């Protein structure tokens, strides 16, 4: 405190002596202490206990001085109240360094956003708004003649609202003579608008047409006849034909708002008048007309703040004269009538209003236009999880004290504690406002007092508090008798609309509302429930928005064609000439079409030409873009696509996801896995790299693969030392921008899911604010090229917080069709080679068109043989699409993904051709030709689609597999009657070749009969090793899935062991497995290697590569929200290539590392299903039982090396070892595991 | 049943007044039975037959049983002074339970009077009156003072710490403590059980409520300037009591239980004050027509009121009272209150000008209230009384609950045979999908097969762990409990239920519903697209009857190209059988009409529960500018009898000379389930 402060010691003389004498007698004592650490030295120090009880009281004593200091303070100018401690030191102690004050300008006030300051920051010349709104002082204040921050503070607010009263009285003048005319010039009608703040334009047009109207009422109560009312009227109307012409134009946004409210207040006022007339209404005191806000004005008052007085029904209030900048108008819907009405004449005698019902129907935002109508400081309580319940009474006592209204936002969703709190302090605010309404209470002295924070505060009367409910539960018993409740049942979303529509220049406003109205109704009803489906009226608001701004692009982009030609330019006539409601659809398209849903985008279209029909939407092309995107897909192997043809949809999404960057700075690509969003984002980036010139940096992010201290940072409790995390260290890297950050698109992709709790620090981020905070203290404001994305899978566990805050495009799982995958596989494999490492890597990205190294190596010469070969069976209407087509419909053990098939099947077609290569390099004299190679490939291909498509399957299952296959194909197959064809191989030779050729009856020695280390071979061993070798020459987490003992880890140890370069190292999961176990694993058996490119975790062993057996995948378990953390840690480290520190927050590269794994069924108890996204990478192999014959073989080897040792029993071995198999048998079809869960029966037993 | 053809005299028991009274023997039995015997059997056909008057019956077979003036002590006020100063020992406290609204200090103050006895009385919500709380005790158990503690319902907590304190004391024999509360559930359970309770319900009658709505307001109040002020004062009194006493006949009076209590009477008051001071300027007296009606009106309905109200339909219904009432004309010396009491007699305004006269009016009226009395149907008091019986049958019925699994198989099996096996999904067409009906119809189907198959599965599962062979998990075991007890399952709760709802009807409606899913599938398939625009469907059993609302506006935007914005709904009540349909036009079964009869498509109001629409046709017609006439009333449809979902609302026109405010205080509803 005393430290990051200039004028803290001089505020508090006494004290900050104190604390520094106390400061150095405790680092005089600190020096003793270091040196002798040791703790026996420190029992010994003579009269440490008296002299730490000393500095512990003193200590005490000092924080509880400065504690009365900054009450003092806060009770001496009444809105610090709203602002924290630690604010409210920053502010009192930055006295000189007044630019330091600019960032909480925004919770004391309103709209005051910051202060206009002279050349030497000496004298407050006006204040500033959030839109750059400002107002000029009439009288300055001085800094100099008040140094005080107190003082000068004080002087801002009164002045403020004196000059606000100043304006305003000058501006009813200007306004008076502007509505005694027939005919307003337009010129200086916008000169008036200009000139004046928004708030104020919209008070003097509200108090020219009271007055007029009170006027109108007095001369007919003596006259009789309509004439002056009809007068009213029609000046109205002539005002809104102006301001209609007006808008129709280009205006600065200022303008263009102030334009806005006065339209949306022009059309209450014509409303207003029109009923008048009809009912017609001839004395002034009629309740037809009392029931309407009136103002009255008279600036004869000396005092500002009660120049103004506003008046409905029986209560009458004084305009605050708050300055709230550039609000958003609300329309003055019968609703808010009745809301304003029911609150007004609450607050008259003195009861809070408590508006309820379902969310989205307006009831905060009532509450709040109703207090800024009157000028009076509206805070809005969020009452969600993001609740500030310490520091509540002090803003209690803040409404006390200033006269700020006071709202909740959902007052039911308070947990009971809180609840209970809150009401019992509105409950004392509210009996200490209901005693101003006493009649013998003496009004000269009336010093209203209520209890709060254990202390009498005075209450003003000019403050209010409201408590929004939503029913689905009610107030509380204590604050029932002290509310009046108003039913906020159902906003008039038709007028929301028209009048909206009409304030944006629309001509036929009405007929476009009340088409718009229902068919949001038919898209809230008959699309399909999503969560992140908004139809509300917020949502109808933003898509009018939308189409008011693409209505003033189609007229810019009129004007400028016809200027570009010899043609002269008229606004009114080419607004005319203009279809609308082609425009009003375009619009909700654009907004909503990219977060629908594949199956949904029929519906709305069906729905939208229901509602609007014979109109149609134009999809509006980027021919620049499109060029580039097609020639960044050509250049790293995608199927593109243009509108219907293959690929049209990818694209489309692609498009759209520009579009919404564009829009939107942060956005989600909320697709099913394996739908294409990383690639489509990496595509768009490089896209917009190639196009724009700006180089593009992507920073993918795991949330989850870190806790959430490592990935925001921690601060030390004792020593008070802040640790960047892992997102704000990259965005302070792009904030410094020590390398030009700055002029790089910075896209900071997350790649995991959300869920509320990493995303709670985010929202600041993702709001209009842009900023971060951070437990220390110091905010980061968003860079403008950042560009917040999260690529999630679904949206179960996203609030709606997170999701409203950022744009969406949905990438449903249609869009990546299986046609687009295989071409994908095709060209990497006619292009990429499998035996380069690192040379004919980067060699790739040197060759723009690799003219001149076609022949580079023999092995791309056979894969693109083998590719031409086996093009014919990859085609749409091809064997590889209808088998996936029929295996969908089989059952597996875990569920089933389309890429996790394909890719088990491209990495074994990878498997063939090295097999092709490995063949020709031990042929040198006789190289496969063509014919050879064709054969061996169709069988290869067989072979390939019947073990990965099957290979979770169980045994009966894969022959119907493979008897479909059969049934389909045209390749020749084997021949034998009545025998799988999975259980055929295939041979270098084109012919196949049983397995059971390869199924030798070893014979084991006397000892070793049962050690682990024994593998007698059978046909699933051999089978499932040759897989083994298969998926690990491809480096893939292979995992394998079985019943307990089936021999999974020991098939996977037999087939690994063979190769004399991979070292396994076991590892164990189960419920309490974490990604630190990996992380010490890592550390353990590897280290990080500083490589120039770099950091690179490698094995210590040069030259071997490293395999980690996890043994349990499943076990692990889900959160509260799912998702396993070592799982998405896993899938992170293999997709990506690597992972981030949790120290140095840098991208760590691994090489050489395996992730084979090992699981047991989901349906079996305590195993959580693997997530789609760690499945698609992973081939999965199911380890069944070896059942009847392969027990009996490999027994009855066991059995002959067991009853070797006793030569006249060796004559029953076989008979020995058919009555084991036959028990075993019966057994396990005997002991299910329904009666009993511990009844396996596995053949470990 | 035999018996039932066999009497001739059948006709003028079953519409008496008073059938219970004198139930005719209509049970067969080889010995006389005894009186007993008698009481039960006749409770028996009284329940089967007028199920109103179940109370009634109920009540001599009380008598017959434990003796006529069991239930009479209970009639009589409850008389405080033997029950306090005997058997209610020092150290339990008086819980002086009363309904939200109705206070019952009084009655502890009238105690003390009589009993000379002094009191101190002490509010509870503030911790200076906690305190005062404590010391009050403090000074009461060593002193033999009684104690009240006022609405302690407020603080749970300081409630378990005072029970706590109560326990342990030793009080004097004179001490007493009182502590007088609201029906809430926040409050211990400790304290119940170890305290006398004692409940206050509000005395019901309109005459009861206007007495304590005029002695409440002090008679200074009511005795201001102008004169005129008494008789504002009077009818918004009889305002409140008619809205109040209309709350207890729901939902046919209010659509739901709205909480208007002593604090809108007040802010009612206020207004009235304020706006009459404003207008009279201090006359004596000031003619009515110079009273600001209008304003009074418009602060009643939108905010004094109508702020509780969210229904449409309610709110309309406060505005009609308000504009009948709050008239010049009702300061004319014939003004009727209420119409058609009895159909001859009307209550007149009195002609009084005082607060004394008002109040000796209000004191002579009858007491022979009936629902007539506040606009609602005389038959209501017959809906009220059967909805108490069936309360009060399955109030013993829980009670009684307090070996199964066979029960429970057999139930299971039972509603196994009873529910369909399956629906068939309608097949995907690229010329059906275009259909809005065949669409709409799909989602119906999808959703309800989904059910289907989730209910078979669950009632298979249940069967077989009934037989002892499955074992039970956790959702098992919470639908094993819910079956049980009888609570309807929330896992077969994706459509809207009546609320309440025992799952025995919810499985006979589920598989009406499926019947009728099962009819529809059969005749897509059949006809393919034609056969489902002439299909006459129930509103009522369609899981989400707006959804079908929606579906029947799209084809026909569609099919005539019209715009979706441009119809509206017109209903048309045809009685033929299988009456031809229009190209724009569809069926509609089993609407149920409720307190009026539909002729030539033409309202007529009925004293009949409900009434039965033979063939409701909807059409959707181009959107005409032709105003509405002023013989057409807009009556809601409600999608069950609880009136708590609304669906859509129809246009009818009235018959003959029946007055449109007449319909919307009769509670006049289209059902489409009953
Ligand atoms: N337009 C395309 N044309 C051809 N192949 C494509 C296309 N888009 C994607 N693919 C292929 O399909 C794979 C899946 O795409 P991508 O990796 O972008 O999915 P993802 O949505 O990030 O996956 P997941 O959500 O499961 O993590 C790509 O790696 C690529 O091999
Ligand atoms: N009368 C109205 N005029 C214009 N917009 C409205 C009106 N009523 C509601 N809205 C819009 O509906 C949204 C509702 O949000 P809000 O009022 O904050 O929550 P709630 O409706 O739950 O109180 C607001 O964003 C507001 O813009
Ligand atoms: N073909 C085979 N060759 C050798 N041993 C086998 C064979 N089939 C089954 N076994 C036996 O089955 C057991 C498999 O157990 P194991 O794979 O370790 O279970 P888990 O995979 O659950 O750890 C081994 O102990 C092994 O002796
Ligand atoms: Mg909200
Ligand atoms: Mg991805």
């Amino acid at each position: 405190i005393f430290t990051g402060s200039a004028d803290i010691k001089h505020l508090l003389p006494v004290e900050t002596q104190r604390f520094q004498s106390i400061s150095t007698e405790f680092l005089a004592l600190m020096k003793k202490v270091s040196k002798s650490p040791l703790v026996m030295d420190v029992l010994n120090i003579q009269g440490v206990q008296r002299s730490l009880e000393r500095l512990a009281d003193l200590l005490g004593k000092i924080q509880k001085a400065l504690g009365e200091y900054l009450e003092r303070e806060r009770s001496s100018f009444p809105r610090f109240y709203f602002v924290g401690d630690e604010d409210l030191l920053e502010i009192i102690g930055n006295s000189k360094n007044v630019a330091k004050l600019q960032k909480h300008f925004k919770k004391m006030f309103a709209g005051v956003s910051s202060i206009i300051l002279n050349e030497d920051n000496s004298v407050v010349l006006g204040i500033s708004s959030r839109e750059g709104e400002e107002v000029m002082f009439k009288t300055p204040v001085s800094i100099t003649e008040h140094p005080k921050i107190n003082e000068w503070l004080t002087l801002v607010e009164k002045e403020m609202r004196v000059t606000l009263a100043k304006l305003l009285a000058e501006s009813v003048t200007e306004v008076e003579i502007f509505g005694k005319a027939t005919s307003i010039d337009p010129n200086t009608y916008i000169t008036w608008i200009d000139k004046y703040q928004a708030q104020l334009v919209v008070l003097s047009a509200q108090i020219a047409w009271s007055e007029n109207v009170e006027t109108a009422l007095s001369s007919m109560g003596g006259g009789g006849d309509a004439a002056p009312l009809h007068s009213v009227l029609s000046n109205v109307e002539v005002t809104l034909n102006v301001l209609a012409d007006s808008v129709l134009m280009e205006q600065p946004p200022l303008r263009r708002r102030k334009l806005e409210h006065l339209i949306t207040e022009l059309v209450h006022q014509r409303d207003v008048t029109r009923s008048l007339i009809k009912s017609k209404i001839d004395n002034a005191k009629s309740f037809e007309w009392l029931s309407q806000m009136r103002f009255y004005f008279d600036p004869k008052q000396t005092d500002v703040l009660q120049q103004l007085s506003i008046q409905m029904a029986n209560a009458k209030f004084n305009y605050g004269f708050e300055y709230l900048g550039v609000q958003d108008k609300l329309v003055q819907t019968p609703l808010t009538d009745r809301c304003y009405l029911t609150m007004t004449q609450a607050l008259e005698a003195r009861l809070g209003g408590s508006p309820f019902g379902p969310a989205g129907t307006g009831k905060t935002e009532s509450v709040k236009a109703l207090g800024h109508q009157l000028g009076r400081f509206v805070l809005v309580f969020n009452c969600d999880e993001t609740f500030d319940f310490q520091a509540m009474g002090r803003i209690f006592v803040g409404l006390c004290q200033v006269g700020a209204w006071g709202c909740f936002d959902e007052f039911n969703r308070l947990e009971e504690r809180m609840l209970s709190a809150v009401s019992q302090q509105v409950q004392c605010i509210q009996e200490a406002l209901r005693e101003h309404s006493n009649p013998n209470y003496d009004k000269t002295s009336a010093p209203i007092t209520c209890e709060l924070l254990n202390k009498q505060v005075k209450v003003s009367p000019d403050m209010a508090i409201f408590i929004t409910m939503n029913p689905g539960s009610n107030l509380p018993d204590n604050l029932k008798k002290l509310f009046r409740s108003l039913a906020m049942t159902k906003p008039d979303r038709q007028l929301i609309a028209q009048v909206m529509l009409y304030s944006q220049g629309f001509r036929t406003a009405e007929v476009l509302a009340n088409k718009i109205v229902p068919f949001f109704k038919l898209c809230d009803e008959q699309l399909s429930s999503q969560s992140h489906y908004d139809f509300g009226l917020r949502a109808l608001k933003s898509v009018l928005v939308s189409a008011g701004n693409v209505k003033r692009e189609r007229i810019q982009k009129i004007k400028r064609e016809k200027e570009e030609r010899g043609e002269a330019v008229d606004e009114g006539e080419i607004a005319e000439n203009l279809p609308e409601q082609e425009i009003l659809i375009q619009s909700v398209c654009e907004t909503m079409v990219p977060k629908l849903v594949a199956e949904d985008i029929p519906l709305l279209f069906s729905l939208l030409s229901d509602v609007f029909p014979g109109v149609q939407y134009h999809r509006g092309e980027m021919t620049a873009l499109r060029e580039e995107l097609k020639k960044v897909c050509q250049e790293m192997y995608l199927t593109y696509g243009d509108g219907e043809e293959v690929g049209g949809m990818w694209v489309e999404k692609v498009l759209q996801l520009y579009q919404i960057t564009q829009i939107n700075h942060g956005l989600m690509m909320v697709g099913p896995s394996g739908s294409g969003k990383s690639m489509a984002w990496r595509v768009l980036l490089k896209a917009l790299e190639r196009l724009e010139g700006v180089e593009g940096v992507a920073h993918i992010i795991d949330p989850k693969a870190i806790s959430k201290d490592h990935l925001y940072g921690t601060l030390d409790p004792n020593t008070r030392e802040w640790t960047d995390g892992l997102f704000t260290h990259v965005l302070r890297k792009i904030i410094d921008s020590v390398r030009g950050e700055l002029q790089k698109r910075q896209w900071i992709v997350f790649d995991g899911d959300v869920d509320p709790e990493w995303v709670e620090n985010l929202n600041s981020v993702l709001d209009d604010n842009k900023l971060l905070t951070l437990p220390n203290g110091e905010r980061l404001s968003l860079p403008p090229n950042v560009r917040i994305m999260f690529e999630v899978q679904d949206l179960k566990y996203a609030t709606l917080a997170t999701v409203s805050r950022c744009g969406m495009v949905w990438f449903s799982e249609d869009v990546l069709s299986t046609d687009m995958i295989f071409n994908n596989f095709l060209a990497r494999l006619r292009s990429i080679p499998l035996d380069e490492g690192e040379d004919e890597a980067q060699r790739r990205r040197k060759g723009k068109e690799d003219e001149g190294e076609e022949a580079a190596s023999p092995m791309l010469q056979i894969q693109r043989d083998a590719a031409t070969i086996m093009q014919p069976y990859f085609t749409s209407n091809g064997l590889v699409t209808k088998a996936l087509e029929h295996a969908f419909q089989l059952e597996h053990i875990m569920d089933l993904t389309r890429l996790r098939c394909l890719g088990s099947l491209f990495s074994m077609l990878h498997q063939a051709c090295r097999n092709v290569a490995q063949y020709n390099a031990n042929h040198p004299d006789f190289p496969m030709q063509i014919e050879q190679l064709e054969r061996y490939i169709q069988r290869y291909l067989v072979y390939a689609i019947l073990w990965s498509l099957s290979g979770d399957s169980r045994l009966k299952m894969r022959a119907e597999l493979g008897e479909y296959i059969r049934r389909i194909t045209t390749v020749p197959l084997p021949t034998a009657p009545n025998i799988p064809i999975i259980d055929y191989e295939v041979s270098i030779s084109g012919e196949w070749s049983p397995w059971q050729a390869k199924v030798p009856q070893i014979e084991v020695e006397t000892h070793k009969v049962a050690a682990p280390d024994v593998v007698v071979p059978t046909l699933d061993t051999v089978r499932h090793e040759a897989l083994l070798y298969t998926w690990l020459a491809e480096h893939k987490p292979l995992v394998l899935c079985g019943p307990p003992g089936s021999g999974k880890t020991m098939t996977l140890f037999s087939a690994l062991r063979a190769l004399p370069d991979m070292e396994v190292v076991g590892l164990n999961f189960s419920s309490a497995t974490t990604p630190e176990l990996l992380l010490k694993t890592f550390d353990h058996y590897c280290e990080y290697r500083r490589t120039p490119n770099g950091v690179v975790l490698a094995p210590v062993q040069l030259g071997k590569w490293l395999v980690l057996f996890c043994d349990e995948i499943n076990l692990p378990d889900m959160d509260k929200y799912g998702t396993q953390r070592v799982i998405s840690f896993i899938r992170q480290m293999v997709e990506h290539g690597g992972f981030y520190r949790t120290s140095d927050q840098t991208w760590v590269k691994l090489e050489r590392i395996q992730f084979v794994g090992a699981c047991n069924p989901p349906t079996d108890p305590g195993r959580k299903p693997l997530s789609h996204r760690f499945l698609r990478h992973v081939p999965v192999v199911y380890v069944d039982y070896p059942g009847p014959a392969s027990l009996t073989q490999i027994y009855g080897t066991f059995n002959r090396a067991m009853l070797r040792l006793i030569p006249s029993l060796r004559t029953y071995a076989e008979p020995l070892t058919a009555a084991m198999v036959e028990f075993y048998t019966m057994s396990q079809e005997r002991f299910t595991q329904d009666t009993q869960p511990h009844y396996i029966y596995s053949p470990r037993e | 049943i035999a018996k039932v053809q066999a009497d001739e005299q059948f006709g003028i028991w079953l519409d008496s007044s008073s059938p219970e009274q004198t139930v005719p023997y209509l049970w067969s039995e080889e010995t006389p039975a005894t009186p007993i015997g008698q009481a039960i059997h006749r409770l028996l056909l009284i329940q089967a037959f007028r199920p109103d008057r179940l109370l009634a019956m109920a009540h001599m077979f009380v008598s017959t049983n434990l003796g006529e003036s069991f239930m009479s002590i209970m009639e009589q006020p409850l008389d405080l002074t033997h029950i306090v100063g005997t058997e209610v020992k020092p150290n339990t406290p008086v819980l002086m339970c009363s309904v939200p609204g109705y206070d019952a200090s009084g009655h502890v103050e009238d105690l003390a009077a009589e009993q000379n006895t002094q009191i101190t009385s002490i509010a509870i919500g503030s911790a200076e009156g906690f305190n005062q709380a404590d010391k009050a005790i403090n000074t009461a158990v060593k002193s033999g003072r009684w104690v009240m503690l006022k609405n302690v319902h407020l603080a749970p907590g300081w409630l378990m710490q005072l029970e706590k304190k109560l326990h342990s004391l030793q009080p004097h024999a004179c001490f007493r403590l009182f502590l007088t509360m609201e029906i809430n559930p926040k409050v211990p359970v400790n304290l119940l059980r170890a305290g006398r309770i004692f409940v206050f319900e509000p005395p019901p009658g309109v005459k009861a409520n206007m007495l304590r709505t005029f002695s409440s307001i002090p008679v200074s109040r009511i005795c201001k300037s102008p004169n005129e002020r008494a008789r504002l004062y009077f009818l918004l009194a009889w305002f409140h009591a008619i809205i109040q006493e209309r709350l207890r006949y729901a939902p046919l009076g209010w659509s739901k239980k709205y909480e208007f209590g002593e604090s809108d009477l007040r802010s009612a008051c206020d207004t009235v004050d304020t706006w009459l001071d404003d207008t009279a300027k201090g006359r004596q007296n000031i003619s009515p027509d110079k009273i600001p009606w209008s304003a009074l009106k418009t602060l009643m309905a939108q905010s004094i009121y109508g702020g509780r109200v969210d229904n449409e339909f309610d709110q309309r219904l406060l505005n009609t009272f308000l504009e009948r009432l709050f008239t010049t004309r009702s300061f004319d010396s014939e003004f009727k209150l209420a119409c058609k009491v009895d159909g001859h007699k009307d209550i007149q305004m009195p002609d009084g000008i005082r607060r004394e006269e008002f109040v000796q009016w209000v004191e002579l009226l009858p007491d022979t209230q009936t629902p007539s009395w506040l606009g609602l149907p005389n038959n209501a008091e017959r809906v009220l009384l059967t909805t108490q019986g069936v309360d009060m049958i399955s109030k013993m019925l829980k009670m009684q609950m307090l070996a199964w699994m066979r029960t429970l198989h057999t139930t299971a099996s039972n509603w196994l045979h009873l529910i369909p096996q399956t629906l068939s999904h309608l097949k995907r067409t690229v010329e059906n999908i275009k259909d809005p009906l065949f669409r709409f119809f799909e989602r119906e189907v999808k959703m309800g097969a989904k059910l289907l198959q989730d209910v078979r599965q669950d009632l298979a599962d249940v069967v077989q762990v009934c037989e002892g062979k499955k074992k039970q998990t956790n959702y098992l075991r919470t639908l094993i409990n819910e079956l049980v007890k009888g609570i309807l399952p929330r896992s077969w709760s994706h459509y809207t239920v009546p609320a309440g709802m025992t799952v025995i009807q919810w499985v006979s409606d589920f598989s009406e519903r499926i019947k009728q899913l099962q009819n529809i599938s059969l005749a897509a398939a059949s006809g393919g697209a034609k056969e489902l625009k002439n299909i006459h469907v129930c509103l009522g059993g369609l899981f989400v009857p707006e959804a079908y609302i929606t579906a029947t506006r799209q084809y026909v935007a569609q099919a005539n190209s019209w715009s979706l914005e441009e119809l509206c709904l017109e209903v048309n009540v045809t009685t033929s059988q299988g009456a031809t349909l229009d190209a724009c036009s569809f069926g509609v079964t089993g609407l149920k009409l409720q307190g009026a009869t539909c002729n030539n498509n033409k309202l007529s109001l009925s004293n009949a529960i409900s009434t039965a629409l033979p063939l409701t046709q909807l059409r959707w017609v181009k959107q005409t500018n032709t105003e509405k006439k002023a013989s057409v009333v807009t009556l809601p449809v409600y999608l069950n009898f609880t009136r708590a979902d609304l669906i859509f609302t129809v246009d009818f026109e009235i018959a003959t000379k029946e007055d449109p405010r007449s319909f919307y205080e009769r509670g006049v509803a289209v059902l489409c389930t009953e």
